[PDB]
């Protein structure tokens, strides 16, 4: 697991003081924004590649939908976190 | 076994005193035993330094 701390608590009182922590993966993106304009007319794979470069992650894509043209795929994405929701939305549920 | 010759500093007499009145009470009793327990809790976790 790799993640960032989100929520803090205290569980057990003295003599033994124990704490609880909540971590989430890629939570840094919920603050970072988008500064590279997404492609207008393009195939699925290039949209995925742009998203991977924007977030900053090594990516692998292997789908039967690799040669389908999308129009205005991500022109309504506020921060970097909604990229994944965009990618999942189009070809649900076969594409995960 | 004469008794009533109680040594000082350790006179084995049970005195019960009301906390607001501060006057002895129930001096009609004849006690036979007394027990005192003083527990405490100690941590049981590995701890780090």
């Amino acid at each position: 697991f790799v993640g960032e701390v989100a929520i803090v608590d205290i569980i057990s009182p003295p003599p033994d003081i124990g704490i609880r922590i909540q971590c989430y993966t890629r939570q840094i993106d919920r603050t970072k924004t988008i500064r590279n304009m997404p492609p207008a007319n393009t195939t699925f794979v290039k949209f995925v590649e742009w998203g991977a470069n924007e977030m900053g992650l090594n990516f692998i894509c292997d789908t039967s939908y690799n040669d389908q043209v999308l129009k205005n795929p991500g022109r309504s994405i506020t921060v970097a976190s909604a990229i994944l929701a965009s990618i999942q939305d189009m070809y649900m549920p076969d594409v995960a | 076994m004469n008794s009533f010759l109680k040594s000082i500093l350790n006179t084995p007499t049970l005195t019960i005193r009301d906390d607001v009145t501060k006057l002895p009470v129930w001096k009609s009793l004849q006690v036979k035993k007394v027990e005192i327990y003083s527990p405490a809790s100690v941590v049981s976790k590995p701890l780090a330094t």
